[PDB]
């Protein structure tokens, strides 16, 4: 899973 | 002003800071795509019925949005990320148990070498079956911005469960930013509250994005403005950090970007110039 900042 | 109204919504999210304990969980990580946006748990959506040889076995990364407190599932929509290869056969169950008749697919599958949904449903006119789920794509209808597909779903092994689920596929979204006019957006959207609308039993409409928040929060708030502007006309108060405060309440950090807020008032104000033509 990662890191949604766009 | 735009800037200082989304300016002031991002700071406001100190106060909707529910928690988010089951999408923690060990067993659940692998089912999220993202280690940061998970589901409040007093909105997620819930999984009966799984495997009982499963010890985790109810976790889908989705809440329901409803746009009031006490609306009908057919005027709700549930909130979800793109599926992950692992989680094809719970977004299937999440269909099936809460009766949703229509999704909304905000992504391609894959954007700029990322995966942003894995292909959950067949080839055209192919039937697969997902876990206890069977699926058939019975035809698919291409338009200039989307694609709809015609799915049949139904329980293997049960007859007399068979629905329709009618998916409207949106493919021309940029990879970055947003769409520079909305008329794209709002004619899929028209065609996805008629179909809706015409299905007398209808559950929650499904939609989604890779994370689930920011397309999916842009297409549900301008729907749920639209949606307004039907029922009380062109005049009404339209409120749209209200709105979008409504249903962060609901799902963490729904609508991302500035461009996407923007968009919103662009598109209610082009739904409103087209009635007054």
């Amino acid at each position: 899973p990662g890191e949604y900042v766009n | 002003g735009f800037w200082e109204e989304f300016e002031t919504l991002q700071q406001q999210e100190c106060k909707l800071l529910y928690s988010r304990k089951e999408g923690q969980r060990q067993e659940n990580k692998n089912k999220n795509r993202y280690k940061n946006i998970l589901p409040f748990d007093h909105t997620r959506v819930v999984l009966h019925d799984g495997d009982p040889n499963e010890p985790v076995s109810d976790y889908i990364n989705a809440n329901i949005i409803m746009p009031e407190f006490g609306s009908s599932g057919k005027k709700s929509y549930i909130a979800t990320q793109g599926c992950l290869q692992n989680t094809v056969n719970d977004f299937w169950r999440m269909v099936f148990q809460e009766n949703s008749r229509v999704i909304v697919m905000t992504t391609k599958e894959v954007e700029r070498g990322k995966s942003k949904c894995v292909k959950y449903w067949p080839d055209e006119y192919a039937l697969k079956e997902y876990g206890v789920m069977r699926v058939r794509n019975v035809k698919e209808s291409a338009a200039h911005d989307y694609t709809l597909r015609e799915l049949k779903l139904s329980k293997v092994g049960q007859g007399n469960t068979e629905r329709t689920v009618w998916q409207y596929h949106f493919r021309t979204w940029p990879d970055h930013g947003v769409p520079s006019d909305p008329g794209g957006v709002l004619d899929f959207l028209e065609e996805v509250h008629h179909k809706q609308e015409s299905i007398m039993d209808a559950g929650p409409v499904v939609v989604h994005s890779s994370a689930g928040i920011g397309r999916t929060g842009t297409f549900i708030v301008i729907d749920i403005l639209i949606d307004i502007i039907r029922e009380k006309g062109v005049d009404c108060d339209i409120d749209v950090p209200k709105t979008i405060q409504m249903v962060r309440s609901q799902r963490s950090g729904m609508v991302q970007t500035e461009a996407q807020y923007r968009f919103i008032y662009m598109a209610v104000q082009h739904y409103i110039e087209t009635l007054q033509r």
